[PDB]
Protein backbone atom coordinates (compact mmCIF):
# COMPACT_ATOMS: atom_id res chain seq x y z
CA UNK A 1 0.00 0.00 0.00
CA UNK A 2 2.06 2.53 -1.30
CA UNK A 3 0.60 6.93 -0.89
CA UNK A 4 3.21 8.44 -2.84
CA UNK A 5 1.33 12.04 -3.57
CA UNK A 6 3.33 14.08 -5.66
CA UNK A 7 2.91 17.84 -7.14
CA UNK A 8 3.28 17.40 -10.46
CA UNK A 9 1.81 20.66 -11.90
CA UNK A 10 -0.27 21.16 -14.41
CA UNK A 11 -2.02 23.39 -17.22
CA UNK A 12 -3.59 23.28 -20.82
CA UNK A 13 -0.71 22.97 -23.04
CA UNK A 14 0.80 21.10 -20.15
CA UNK A 15 1.15 17.26 -19.73
CA UNK A 16 1.51 14.91 -16.85
CA UNK A 17 2.24 11.17 -16.64
CA UNK A 18 1.89 9.30 -13.34
CA UNK A 19 3.62 6.48 -12.34
CA UNK A 20 2.27 3.21 -11.39
CA UNK A 21 3.76 -0.75 -10.61
CA UNK A 22 2.82 -3.73 -12.61
CA UNK A 23 2.34 -7.06 -11.98
CA UNK A 24 3.34 -7.89 -15.89
CA UNK A 25 1.51 -10.71 -15.59
CA UNK A 26 -1.51 -9.13 -18.53
CA UNK A 27 -4.07 -8.62 -16.17
CA UNK A 28 -6.27 -5.94 -15.49
CA UNK A 29 -4.08 -2.69 -15.04
CA UNK A 30 -6.32 0.70 -14.02
CA UNK A 31 -5.78 4.06 -13.11
CA UNK A 32 -8.91 5.13 -11.38
CA UNK A 33 -10.27 8.70 -10.13
CA UNK A 34 -11.45 7.99 -6.72
CA UNK A 35 -14.85 10.45 -6.00
CA UNK A 36 -15.18 11.86 -2.42
CA UNK A 37 -19.03 12.68 -3.19
CA UNK A 38 -19.86 9.12 -4.79
CA UNK A 39 -17.32 7.22 -2.52
CA UNK A 40 -16.71 5.02 -5.06
CA UNK A 41 -14.09 4.76 -7.52
CA UNK A 42 -14.26 5.49 -11.02
CA UNK A 43 -12.27 3.97 -13.76
CA UNK A 44 -10.09 6.86 -15.73
CA UNK A 45 -8.23 4.61 -17.67
CA UNK A 46 -8.21 0.41 -17.87
CA UNK A 47 -6.37 -2.28 -19.98
CA UNK A 48 -9.30 -2.26 -22.17
CA UNK A 49 -9.99 0.23 -24.44
CA UNK A 50 -12.39 2.11 -22.14
CA UNK A 51 -11.92 5.77 -21.78
CA UNK A 52 -13.38 7.79 -18.99
CA UNK A 53 -16.26 10.52 -21.03
CA UNK A 54 -14.56 13.96 -19.77
CA UNK A 55 -10.52 12.23 -20.71
CA UNK A 56 -11.87 10.74 -24.44
CA UNK A 57 -8.56 11.31 -26.88
CA UNK A 58 -6.34 13.38 -24.09
CA UNK A 59 -4.99 10.22 -22.42
CA UNK A 60 -2.11 7.96 -23.63
CA UNK A 61 -1.45 4.14 -21.43
CA UNK A 62 2.43 3.66 -21.43
CA UNK A 63 3.38 0.39 -20.67
CA UNK A 64 6.95 -0.72 -19.91
CA UNK A 65 7.89 -4.53 -18.90
CA UNK A 66 11.24 -3.85 -19.32
CA UNK A 67 11.74 -1.32 -15.90
CA UNK A 68 8.68 -1.74 -13.70
CA UNK A 69 6.70 1.68 -13.79
CA UNK A 70 3.30 1.28 -15.34
CA UNK A 71 2.94 4.49 -16.49
CA UNK A 72 0.21 6.80 -17.71
CA UNK A 73 -0.01 10.66 -19.36
CA UNK A 74 -2.30 13.38 -19.91
CA UNK A 75 -2.27 15.59 -22.44
CA UNK A 76 -3.75 18.68 -21.62
CA UNK A 77 -4.90 20.03 -18.65
CA UNK A 78 -8.36 21.96 -17.63
CA UNK A 79 -7.49 22.16 -14.12
CA UNK A 80 -10.12 20.00 -12.65
CA UNK A 81 -7.96 17.33 -12.50
CA UNK A 82 -7.56 17.52 -9.23
CA UNK A 83 -8.13 13.81 -7.23
CA UNK A 84 -7.14 10.95 -5.67
CA UNK A 85 -5.98 8.97 -9.12
CA UNK A 86 -4.80 5.65 -7.69
CA UNK A 87 -3.46 2.57 -9.97
CA UNK A 88 -3.96 -0.96 -9.29
CA UNK A 89 -4.85 -4.20 -10.50
CA UNK A 90 -7.45 -7.47 -10.68
CA UNK A 91 -11.06 -7.32 -12.12
CA UNK A 92 -11.89 -4.85 -9.65
CA UNK A 93 -11.17 -1.65 -9.12
CA UNK A 94 -12.42 0.33 -5.89
CA UNK A 95 -11.06 -2.54 -3.33
CA UNK A 96 -7.84 -3.24 -5.78
CA UNK A 97 -5.97 -0.61 -5.83
CA UNK A 98 -2.77 -0.49 -5.07
CA UNK A 99 -0.94 2.91 -4.89
CA UNK A 100 -2.53 6.45 -4.80
CA UNK A 101 -1.59 9.84 -5.30
CA UNK A 102 -3.02 13.21 -5.66
CA UNK A 103 -2.22 15.43 -8.73
CA UNK A 104 -1.92 19.47 -8.92
CA UNK A 105 -3.57 21.74 -10.95
CA UNK A 106 -1.02 24.75 -11.67
CA UNK A 107 1.92 23.56 -10.20
CA UNK B 1 -3.18 -5.64 38.59
CA UNK B 2 -3.29 -4.67 42.74
CA UNK B 3 0.54 -5.23 42.53
CA UNK B 4 0.80 -2.62 40.00
CA UNK B 5 -0.82 0.07 41.55
CA UNK B 6 1.73 0.28 44.24
CA UNK B 7 4.41 2.01 41.00
CA UNK B 8 7.06 -0.06 43.06
CA UNK B 9 7.81 -3.71 41.58
CA UNK B 10 5.71 -6.11 39.59
CA UNK B 11 6.84 -9.87 40.08
CA UNK B 12 6.58 -12.17 36.75
CA UNK B 13 6.07 -15.89 37.68
CA UNK B 14 6.98 -18.52 35.57
CA UNK B 15 5.51 -22.00 36.65
CA UNK B 16 6.79 -24.99 34.92
CA UNK B 17 4.00 -27.88 35.82
CA UNK B 18 3.56 -31.80 34.98
CA UNK B 19 7.60 -31.86 34.54
CA UNK B 20 8.93 -35.37 35.87
CA UNK B 21 11.73 -35.84 36.79
CA UNK B 22 13.02 -33.05 38.88
CA UNK B 23 15.98 -30.20 38.47
CA UNK B 24 13.97 -28.53 35.06
CA UNK B 25 16.27 -25.51 34.66
CA UNK B 26 14.91 -21.77 34.18
CA UNK B 27 16.12 -18.58 32.37
CA UNK B 28 14.89 -14.85 31.71
CA UNK B 29 16.45 -13.06 29.06
CA UNK B 30 14.96 -9.07 28.76
CA UNK B 31 15.28 -8.55 25.14
CA UNK B 32 16.89 -11.78 24.05
CA UNK B 33 19.98 -10.71 26.47
CA UNK B 34 20.42 -13.06 29.29
CA UNK B 35 19.12 -12.73 32.82
CA UNK B 36 21.13 -13.26 35.83
CA UNK B 37 19.81 -14.86 38.75
CA UNK B 38 20.89 -11.92 40.63
CA UNK B 39 17.41 -10.17 39.63
CA UNK B 40 15.52 -13.43 39.64
CA UNK B 41 14.84 -16.47 41.62
CA UNK B 42 13.71 -19.93 41.37
CA UNK B 43 11.60 -22.36 43.34
CA UNK B 44 13.54 -25.80 44.23
CA UNK B 45 11.95 -28.51 42.59
CA UNK B 46 8.65 -29.83 43.61
CA UNK B 47 5.67 -32.58 44.29
CA UNK B 48 2.05 -32.60 43.02
CA UNK B 49 -1.32 -33.36 45.27
CA UNK B 50 -3.49 -35.12 43.38
CA UNK B 51 -1.21 -37.27 40.40
CA UNK B 52 2.25 -38.10 41.80
CA UNK B 53 3.36 -38.22 38.09
CA UNK B 54 5.33 -35.30 37.42
CA UNK B 55 6.35 -32.61 39.79
CA UNK B 56 5.94 -28.92 40.02
CA UNK B 57 8.79 -25.88 40.62
CA UNK B 58 8.33 -22.12 40.23
CA UNK B 59 9.94 -19.09 38.77
CA UNK B 60 9.55 -15.51 39.93
CA UNK B 61 10.98 -12.35 38.55
CA UNK B 62 10.90 -8.79 40.25
CA UNK B 63 11.56 -5.37 38.05
CA UNK B 64 10.16 -1.27 38.63
CA UNK B 65 7.06 0.22 37.65
CA UNK B 66 8.32 2.49 34.77
CA UNK B 67 9.43 -1.02 33.25
CA UNK B 68 6.23 -1.77 32.37
CA UNK B 69 5.36 1.11 30.25
CA UNK B 70 7.85 -0.31 27.63
CA UNK B 71 8.16 -4.10 28.50
CA UNK B 72 10.75 -5.72 26.99
CA UNK B 73 8.75 -8.88 27.62
CA UNK B 74 10.74 -10.87 29.80
CA UNK B 75 11.20 -13.88 27.89
CA UNK B 76 11.02 -16.76 30.32
CA UNK B 77 13.45 -19.78 28.74
CA UNK B 78 13.53 -23.17 30.29
CA UNK B 79 15.28 -26.45 29.65
CA UNK B 80 14.24 -29.74 30.50
CA UNK B 81 15.09 -33.70 29.44
CA UNK B 82 12.01 -34.25 28.16
CA UNK B 83 11.98 -31.40 24.94
CA UNK B 84 12.99 -31.26 21.91
CA UNK B 85 15.61 -28.62 21.66
CA UNK B 86 15.48 -28.63 25.64
CA UNK B 87 13.99 -25.26 25.25
CA UNK B 88 10.44 -23.65 25.00
CA UNK B 89 10.63 -19.92 24.97
CA UNK B 90 7.40 -18.09 26.35
CA UNK B 91 7.00 -14.59 27.04
CA UNK B 92 4.10 -12.11 27.71
CA UNK B 93 3.88 -8.06 27.42
CA UNK B 94 1.34 -5.81 28.09
CA UNK B 95 0.29 -6.41 24.48
CA UNK B 96 -1.05 -9.68 25.37
CA UNK B 97 -2.96 -10.78 28.69
CA UNK B 98 -6.77 -9.81 28.96
CA UNK B 99 -7.65 -6.79 26.92
CA UNK B 100 -10.48 -4.55 28.28
CA UNK B 101 -11.80 -3.40 25.30
CA UNK B 102 -13.27 -5.99 21.57
CA UNK B 103 -14.57 -3.92 18.78
CA UNK B 104 -15.24 -6.92 15.98
CA UNK B 105 -15.94 -4.86 13.16
CA UNK B 106 -17.18 -7.62 10.78
CA UNK B 107 -18.08 -6.58 7.27
CA UNK B 108 -20.58 -8.13 4.98
CA UNK B 109 -20.19 -7.35 1.32
CA UNK B 110 -21.22 -8.83 -1.77
CA UNK B 111 -18.42 -8.75 -4.00
CA UNK B 112 -15.41 -9.27 -1.58
CA UNK B 113 -15.96 -12.92 -2.43
CA UNK B 114 -11.98 -13.11 -2.75
CA UNK B 115 -10.78 -11.92 0.87
CA UNK B 116 -7.57 -9.91 -1.13
CA UNK C 1 -25.65 -23.91 -57.29
CA UNK C 2 -24.13 -23.13 -53.86
CA UNK C 3 -20.61 -23.81 -52.42
CA UNK C 4 -20.06 -23.27 -49.05
CA UNK C 5 -16.05 -22.56 -47.40
CA UNK C 6 -16.38 -23.04 -44.07
CA UNK C 7 -13.31 -21.97 -41.83
CA UNK C 8 -12.45 -24.41 -39.21
CA UNK C 9 -14.01 -23.19 -35.49
CA UNK C 10 -11.59 -22.96 -33.04
CA UNK C 11 -13.84 -25.24 -31.33
CA UNK C 12 -12.38 -27.95 -33.84
CA UNK C 13 -8.97 -27.08 -33.65
CA UNK C 14 -8.38 -27.00 -29.82
CA UNK C 15 -10.73 -30.30 -29.06
CA UNK C 16 -10.75 -32.36 -32.11
CA UNK C 17 -7.03 -32.17 -32.55
CA UNK C 18 -8.47 -32.32 -36.64
CA UNK C 19 -7.86 -28.68 -37.82
CA UNK C 20 -9.37 -29.48 -41.14
CA UNK C 21 -11.14 -27.76 -43.40
CA UNK C 22 -14.29 -28.50 -45.55
CA UNK C 23 -16.72 -27.45 -48.33
CA UNK C 24 -20.22 -28.40 -48.91
CA UNK C 25 -21.79 -27.88 -51.93
CA UNK C 26 -25.87 -27.68 -52.24
CA UNK C 27 -28.46 -26.01 -54.43
CA UNK C 28 -27.78 -28.03 -57.38
CA UNK C 29 -29.02 -31.48 -58.98
CA UNK C 30 -28.76 -34.78 -57.93
CA UNK C 31 -26.21 -35.89 -60.07
CA UNK C 32 -22.54 -37.80 -59.58
CA UNK C 33 -18.85 -37.17 -61.06
CA UNK C 34 -18.76 -33.65 -58.84
CA UNK C 35 -14.95 -33.05 -58.72
CA UNK C 36 -14.74 -31.03 -55.15
CA UNK C 37 -10.83 -30.77 -54.23
CA UNK C 38 -9.11 -28.50 -51.87
CA UNK C 39 -5.62 -27.28 -52.58
CA UNK C 40 -3.48 -24.92 -51.57
CA UNK C 41 -2.22 -21.10 -52.36
CA UNK C 42 0.60 -22.63 -54.78
CA UNK C 43 -1.49 -25.06 -56.89
CA UNK C 44 -0.55 -27.88 -55.28
CA UNK C 45 -2.93 -31.15 -54.21
CA UNK C 46 -3.85 -32.20 -50.73
CA UNK C 47 -5.17 -35.42 -49.53
CA UNK C 48 -8.89 -35.93 -50.41
CA UNK C 49 -12.11 -36.77 -48.47
CA UNK C 50 -14.45 -39.62 -47.94
CA UNK C 51 -17.72 -41.36 -47.50
CA UNK C 52 -20.18 -38.95 -49.46
CA UNK C 53 -22.78 -37.77 -47.74
CA UNK C 54 -26.54 -38.27 -48.96
CA UNK C 55 -29.33 -35.90 -50.91
CA UNK C 56 -31.60 -34.04 -49.14
CA UNK C 57 -35.20 -34.37 -49.19
CA UNK C 58 -35.59 -31.35 -50.67
CA UNK C 59 -34.98 -32.69 -54.16
CA UNK C 60 -30.91 -30.97 -53.68
CA UNK C 61 -27.75 -32.83 -53.09
CA UNK C 62 -25.45 -32.60 -50.85
CA UNK C 63 -21.41 -33.01 -50.64
CA UNK C 64 -18.55 -32.20 -48.09
CA UNK C 65 -14.75 -31.69 -49.56
CA UNK C 66 -12.41 -32.15 -46.58
CA UNK C 67 -8.68 -31.73 -46.04
CA UNK C 68 -6.22 -32.36 -43.41
CA UNK C 69 -3.68 -29.27 -42.35
CA UNK C 70 -1.73 -29.12 -39.75
CA UNK C 71 -2.38 -25.98 -37.01
CA UNK C 72 0.91 -24.13 -37.58
CA UNK C 73 0.17 -23.53 -41.33
CA UNK C 74 -3.42 -21.96 -39.92
CA UNK C 75 -1.84 -19.93 -37.69
CA UNK C 76 0.54 -18.79 -40.56
CA UNK C 77 -2.08 -17.31 -42.79
CA UNK C 78 -2.33 -19.38 -46.26
CA UNK C 79 -5.06 -18.76 -48.89
CA UNK C 80 -6.38 -22.11 -49.16
CA UNK C 81 -9.12 -22.80 -52.18
CA UNK C 82 -11.63 -25.38 -52.54
CA UNK C 83 -12.75 -25.92 -56.51
CA UNK C 84 -15.20 -27.34 -57.46
CA UNK C 85 -15.87 -28.89 -61.00
CA UNK C 86 -19.27 -30.31 -62.62
CA UNK C 87 -20.76 -30.55 -65.74
CA UNK C 88 -23.55 -28.41 -64.65
CA UNK C 89 -21.13 -25.25 -64.64
CA UNK C 90 -18.88 -24.68 -67.35
CA UNK C 91 -16.46 -22.95 -65.29
CA UNK C 92 -15.38 -24.57 -62.07
CA UNK C 93 -15.86 -22.58 -59.25
CA UNK C 94 -13.27 -21.53 -56.52
CA UNK C 95 -14.02 -20.42 -52.91
CA UNK C 96 -11.45 -19.37 -50.34
CA UNK C 97 -10.29 -19.81 -46.73
CA UNK C 98 -7.66 -18.27 -45.05
CA UNK C 99 -6.68 -16.26 -41.92
CA UNK C 100 -6.31 -12.70 -41.75
CA UNK C 101 -3.63 -12.05 -39.68
CA UNK C 102 -3.11 -8.47 -37.68
CA UNK C 103 -6.42 -8.78 -35.49
CA UNK C 104 -5.81 -8.13 -31.72
CA UNK C 105 -6.86 -11.04 -29.46
CA UNK C 106 -8.74 -10.09 -26.73
CA UNK C 107 -10.29 -11.94 -24.02
CA UNK C 108 -13.57 -12.18 -23.71
CA UNK C 109 -15.75 -11.37 -20.53
CA UNK C 110 -18.73 -14.17 -19.46
CA UNK C 111 -21.84 -12.41 -17.41
CA UNK C 112 -24.66 -14.50 -16.51
CA UNK C 113 -27.80 -12.91 -16.29
CA UNK C 114 -30.80 -14.76 -14.54
CA UNK C 115 -34.65 -14.17 -15.46
CA UNK C 116 -36.42 -11.25 -14.95
CA UNK C 117 -38.66 -11.05 -12.04
CA UNK C 118 -41.67 -10.54 -13.89
CA UNK C 119 -40.73 -13.50 -16.21
CA UNK C 120 -40.67 -16.03 -13.11
CA UNK C 121 -44.67 -14.56 -12.60
CA UNK C 122 -46.12 -16.19 -15.57
CA UNK C 123 -44.62 -20.00 -13.91
CA UNK C 124 -44.50 -20.76 -17.99
CA UNK C 125 -40.79 -20.69 -18.55
CA UNK C 126 -37.56 -19.02 -17.25
CA UNK C 127 -34.58 -17.68 -19.76
CA UNK C 128 -30.72 -17.28 -18.39
CA UNK C 129 -28.52 -15.44 -20.47
CA UNK C 130 -25.09 -15.54 -20.91
CA UNK C 131 -23.01 -13.00 -22.73
CA UNK C 132 -19.62 -12.71 -23.93
CA UNK C 133 -18.61 -9.15 -24.50
CA UNK C 134 -15.25 -8.10 -25.92
CA UNK C 135 -14.31 -11.21 -27.68
CA UNK C 136 -11.93 -11.04 -31.05
CA UNK C 137 -11.86 -12.47 -33.46
CA UNK C 138 -15.31 -14.16 -33.86
CA UNK C 139 -16.39 -17.71 -33.53
CA UNK C 140 -16.18 -18.88 -29.91
CA UNK C 141 -17.67 -21.78 -28.74
CA UNK C 142 -20.32 -21.96 -25.45
CA UNK C 143 -22.44 -24.61 -24.20
CA UNK C 144 -24.58 -25.03 -20.82
CA UNK C 145 -23.84 -28.01 -17.93
CA UNK C 146 -26.77 -28.42 -15.66
CA UNK C 147 -25.72 -29.78 -12.56
CA UNK C 148 -22.21 -31.37 -14.13
CA UNK C 149 -23.38 -32.44 -16.98
CA UNK C 150 -23.98 -30.96 -20.48
CA UNK C 151 -27.18 -30.29 -22.67
CA UNK C 152 -28.49 -30.64 -25.90
CA UNK C 153 -28.54 -27.96 -28.45
CA UNK C 154 -32.07 -28.72 -28.65
CA UNK C 155 -32.58 -25.83 -24.99
CA UNK C 156 -29.99 -23.18 -25.23
CA UNK C 157 -29.77 -21.05 -28.60
CA UNK C 158 -26.66 -18.90 -29.56
CA UNK C 159 -26.38 -15.55 -31.44
CA UNK C 160 -23.54 -14.68 -34.09
CA UNK C 161 -21.04 -12.59 -33.02
CA UNK C 162 -22.04 -8.90 -33.84
CA UNK C 163 -19.66 -6.06 -33.29
CA UNK C 164 -19.65 -3.78 -30.27
CA UNK C 165 -20.53 0.15 -30.31
CA UNK C 166 -17.68 1.59 -28.71
CA UNK C 167 -15.25 -1.07 -29.44
CA UNK C 168 -12.98 -0.68 -32.74
CA UNK C 169 -13.43 -4.49 -33.55
CA UNK C 170 -13.91 -6.06 -30.53
CA UNK C 171 -17.66 -7.83 -30.87
CA UNK C 172 -20.48 -9.90 -28.60
CA UNK C 173 -22.69 -12.62 -28.51
CA UNK C 174 -25.62 -13.74 -26.48
CA UNK C 175 -26.78 -17.27 -25.40
CA UNK C 176 -29.98 -17.89 -24.10
CA UNK C 177 -30.83 -21.17 -22.64
CA UNK C 178 -34.98 -21.56 -21.90
CA UNK C 179 -35.72 -23.78 -19.03
CA UNK C 180 -39.34 -24.84 -17.55
CA UNK C 181 -40.08 -22.60 -14.22
CA UNK C 182 -40.25 -25.19 -11.23
CA UNK C 183 -36.91 -26.34 -12.97
CA UNK C 184 -35.11 -23.06 -11.63
CA UNK C 185 -37.15 -22.56 -8.09
CA UNK C 186 -36.04 -25.56 -6.46
CA UNK C 187 -31.80 -25.42 -6.94
CA UNK C 188 -30.35 -27.07 -10.17
CA UNK C 189 -27.24 -24.79 -10.64
CA UNK C 190 -27.06 -23.89 -14.50
CA UNK C 191 -23.47 -23.45 -15.49
CA UNK C 192 -22.19 -21.52 -19.04
CA UNK C 193 -19.30 -22.64 -20.48
CA UNK C 194 -17.29 -20.70 -23.17
CA UNK C 195 -14.01 -21.45 -25.12
CA UNK C 196 -12.41 -19.04 -27.00
CA UNK C 197 -9.09 -18.20 -28.07
CA UNK C 198 -7.78 -15.80 -26.18
CA UNK C 199 -8.81 -17.15 -22.84
CA UNK C 200 -5.48 -17.64 -20.37
CA UNK C 201 -6.83 -21.38 -20.28
CA UNK C 202 -8.68 -20.79 -23.19
CA UNK C 203 -11.80 -21.94 -21.31
CA UNK C 204 -13.78 -20.48 -18.77
CA UNK C 205 -17.19 -20.57 -17.34
CA UNK C 206 -20.04 -18.74 -14.80
CA UNK C 207 -22.70 -20.55 -12.82
CA UNK C 208 -26.26 -19.04 -11.75
CA UNK C 209 -28.61 -20.54 -9.02
CA UNK C 210 -32.00 -19.94 -7.38
CA UNK C 211 -30.15 -18.44 -4.30
CA UNK C 212 -27.22 -15.99 -6.07
CA UNK C 213 -29.01 -14.20 -9.22
CA UNK C 214 -31.03 -11.62 -7.80
CA UNK C 215 -32.04 -12.75 -4.53
CA UNK C 216 -34.56 -11.30 -2.14
CA UNK C 217 -32.98 -12.97 1.08
CA UNK C 218 -29.72 -12.70 2.55
CA UNK C 219 -29.98 -15.58 5.16
CA UNK C 220 -27.49 -15.26 7.24
CA UNK C 221 -25.89 -17.40 10.39
CA UNK C 222 -22.71 -15.80 11.44
CA UNK C 223 -21.60 -17.52 14.95
CA UNK C 224 -18.15 -15.92 16.33
CA UNK C 225 -16.84 -18.49 19.19
CA UNK C 226 -13.72 -17.84 21.34
CA UNK C 227 -13.79 -14.15 21.05
CA UNK C 228 -10.68 -13.42 24.09
CA UNK C 229 -8.67 -17.03 23.14
CA UNK C 230 -5.34 -17.52 23.22
CA UNK D 1 1.67 1.31 16.04
CA UNK D 2 -0.47 -1.77 15.69
CA UNK D 3 1.40 -5.00 15.97
CA UNK D 4 -0.25 -7.31 13.29
CA UNK D 5 -1.54 -10.20 15.40
CA UNK D 6 -3.06 -12.09 12.73
CA UNK D 7 -3.67 -11.62 9.13
CA UNK D 8 -5.82 -14.70 8.36
CA UNK D 9 -6.37 -14.69 4.31
CA UNK D 10 -8.45 -18.15 3.95
CA UNK D 11 -11.45 -16.91 5.93
CA UNK D 12 -10.39 -13.33 6.03
CA UNK D 13 -10.37 -12.75 9.81
CA UNK D 14 -7.82 -9.79 10.42
CA UNK D 15 -7.36 -9.80 14.12
CA UNK D 16 -4.84 -7.65 15.76
CA UNK D 17 -3.94 -5.63 19.25
CA UNK D 18 -2.34 -2.07 20.53
CA UNK D 19 -1.86 -0.40 23.65
CA UNK D 20 -3.91 2.62 23.70
CA UNK D 21 -1.78 5.57 25.45
CA UNK D 22 -3.82 7.48 27.73
CA UNK D 23 -2.70 10.37 29.80
CA UNK D 24 -0.05 9.99 32.45
CA UNK D 25 -1.98 8.79 35.00
CA UNK D 26 -1.88 5.10 36.76
CA UNK D 27 -1.73 2.52 34.52
CA UNK D 28 -5.47 2.23 33.43
CA UNK D 29 -4.45 1.94 30.05
CA UNK D 30 -6.38 -0.27 27.26
CA UNK D 31 -5.71 -2.79 25.48
CA UNK D 32 -7.28 -3.11 21.77
CA UNK D 33 -8.73 -6.28 19.89
CA UNK D 34 -9.70 -4.83 16.52
CA UNK D 35 -11.25 -8.25 14.57
CA UNK D 36 -12.23 -7.73 11.38
CA UNK D 37 -14.14 -10.72 9.62
CA UNK D 38 -15.12 -9.73 5.98
CA UNK D 39 -17.97 -11.93 5.19
CA UNK D 40 -18.12 -13.16 1.33
CA UNK D 41 -22.22 -13.23 1.35
CA UNK D 42 -21.59 -14.85 -2.19
CA UNK D 43 -19.51 -18.00 -2.18
CA UNK D 44 -20.08 -21.55 -2.37
CA UNK D 45 -19.57 -24.47 0.36
CA UNK D 46 -16.59 -25.93 -1.13
CA UNK D 47 -14.30 -22.62 -2.06
CA UNK D 48 -13.81 -24.62 -5.49
CA UNK D 49 -16.96 -26.16 -6.98
CA UNK D 50 -19.59 -23.87 -8.13
CA UNK D 51 -22.39 -26.69 -7.70
CA UNK D 52 -22.95 -26.90 -4.21
CA UNK D 53 -25.65 -24.32 -1.77
CA UNK D 54 -24.37 -21.01 -1.40
CA UNK D 55 -23.28 -20.40 2.52
CA UNK D 56 -25.55 -19.96 5.51
CA UNK D 57 -22.96 -20.54 8.42
CA UNK D 58 -19.82 -18.54 9.07
CA UNK D 59 -17.95 -19.98 12.00
CA UNK D 60 -15.06 -17.87 13.59
CA UNK D 61 -13.11 -19.37 16.51
CA UNK D 62 -10.43 -17.40 17.01
CA UNK D 63 -8.08 -20.13 18.30
CA UNK D 64 -7.85 -22.12 14.61
CA UNK D 65 -7.40 -18.56 13.32
CA UNK D 66 -3.92 -17.89 13.55
CA UNK D 67 -12.71 -25.19 4.58
CA UNK D 68 -12.39 -21.54 3.43
CA UNK D 69 -15.09 -19.12 3.08
CA UNK D 70 -13.29 -16.65 0.84
CA UNK D 71 -10.51 -16.79 -2.08
CA UNK D 72 -6.98 -16.46 -1.99
CA UNK D 73 -5.26 -13.73 -4.19
CA UNK D 74 -2.15 -15.35 -5.31
CA UNK D 75 -3.86 -18.41 -5.08
CA UNK D 76 -5.11 -20.53 -7.90
CA UNK D 77 -8.49 -22.62 -8.13
CA UNK D 78 -9.57 -24.53 -10.80
CA UNK D 79 -11.60 -27.11 -12.33
CA UNK D 80 -12.18 -29.95 -15.09
CA UNK D 81 -15.49 -28.73 -17.19
CA UNK D 82 -16.76 -31.43 -19.56
CA UNK D 83 -17.28 -29.95 -22.42
CA UNK D 84 -17.84 -31.87 -25.68
CA UNK D 85 -18.28 -30.29 -29.32
CA UNK D 86 -19.97 -33.33 -30.62
CA UNK D 87 -18.95 -37.04 -29.82
CA UNK D 88 -15.74 -36.64 -28.18
CA UNK D 89 -15.56 -35.22 -24.68
CA UNK D 90 -12.05 -33.46 -23.59
CA UNK D 91 -12.35 -32.88 -20.08
CA UNK D 92 -10.20 -29.39 -19.81
CA UNK D 93 -8.92 -27.78 -16.72
CA UNK D 94 -11.41 -24.49 -16.29
CA UNK D 95 -10.80 -21.61 -13.96
CA UNK D 96 -12.93 -20.30 -11.55
CA UNK D 97 -10.92 -17.32 -10.71
CA UNK D 98 -9.37 -15.78 -13.67
CA UNK D 99 -6.41 -13.32 -13.08
CA UNK D 100 -5.11 -14.98 -9.99
CA UNK D 101 -3.19 -17.44 -11.90
CA UNK D 102 -2.33 -17.63 -15.27
CA UNK D 103 -1.57 -20.90 -17.36
C1 LIG E 1 -11.59 -0.05 17.63
O1 LIG E 1 -11.24 0.82 18.72
C2 LIG E 1 -10.10 1.66 18.48
C3 LIG E 1 -9.85 2.43 19.75
O2 LIG E 1 -10.63 1.92 20.83
C4 LIG E 1 -10.37 2.56 17.28
O3 LIG E 1 -9.21 3.35 17.01
C5 LIG E 1 -10.73 1.72 16.07
O4 LIG E 1 -11.08 2.56 14.97
C6 LIG E 1 -11.90 0.79 16.39
N1 LIG E 1 -12.21 -0.05 15.25
C7 LIG E 1 -13.14 0.26 14.34
C8 LIG E 1 -13.32 -0.73 13.22
O5 LIG E 1 -13.80 1.29 14.42
C1 LIG F 1 -32.16 -19.89 6.47
O1 LIG F 1 -31.05 -20.42 7.20
C2 LIG F 1 -31.43 -21.31 8.26
C3 LIG F 1 -30.17 -21.68 9.00
O2 LIG F 1 -29.65 -22.92 8.55
C4 LIG F 1 -32.17 -22.51 7.69
O3 LIG F 1 -32.59 -23.35 8.75
C5 LIG F 1 -33.37 -22.05 6.87
O4 LIG F 1 -33.98 -23.17 6.23
C6 LIG F 1 -32.94 -21.04 5.82
N1 LIG F 1 -34.10 -20.53 5.09
C7 LIG F 1 -34.36 -20.85 3.82
C8 LIG F 1 -35.59 -20.24 3.23
O5 LIG F 1 -33.63 -21.60 3.17
C1 LIG G 1 -16.64 -29.91 -3.14
O1 LIG G 1 -15.97 -30.01 -1.88
C2 LIG G 1 -15.17 -31.20 -1.78
C3 LIG G 1 -14.83 -31.37 -0.32
O2 LIG G 1 -13.53 -30.88 -0.02
C4 LIG G 1 -13.94 -31.06 -2.67
O3 LIG G 1 -13.65 -32.33 -3.26
C5 LIG G 1 -14.18 -30.03 -3.76
O4 LIG G 1 -13.88 -28.73 -3.28
C6 LIG G 1 -15.62 -30.07 -4.29
N1 LIG G 1 -15.85 -31.29 -5.04
C7 LIG G 1 -15.50 -31.42 -6.33
C8 LIG G 1 -15.82 -32.74 -6.97
O5 LIG G 1 -14.97 -30.51 -6.96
Amino acid sequence: RILPEVKVEGELGGSVTIKCPLPEMHVRIYLCREMAGSGTCGTVVSTTNFIKAEYKGRVTLKQYPRKNLFLVEVTQLTESDSGVYACGAGMNTDRGKTQKVTLNVHS
Amino acid sequence: REQLNLRESATITCLVTGFSPADVFVQWMQRGQPLSPEKYVTSAPMPEPQAPGRYFAHSILTVSEEEWNTGETYTCVVAHEALPNRVTERTVDKSTGKPTLYNVSLVMSDTAGTCY
Amino acid sequence: IRVFAIPPSFASIFLTKSTKLTCLVTDLTTYDSVTISWTRQNGEAVKTHTNISESHPNATFSAVGEASICEDDWNSGERFTCTVTHTDLPSPLKQTISRPKGVALHRPDVYLLPPAREQLNLRESATITCLVTGFSPADVFVQWMQRGQPLSPEKYVTSAPMPEPQAPGRYFAHSILTVSEEEWNTGETYTCVVAHEALPNRVTERTVDKSTGKPTLYNVSLVMSDTAGT
Amino acid sequence: ERIVLVDNKCKCARITSRIIRSSEDPNEDIVERNIRIIVPLNNRENISDPTSPLRTRFVYHLSDLCTCYTYDRNKCYTAVVPLVYGGETKMVETALTPDACYP
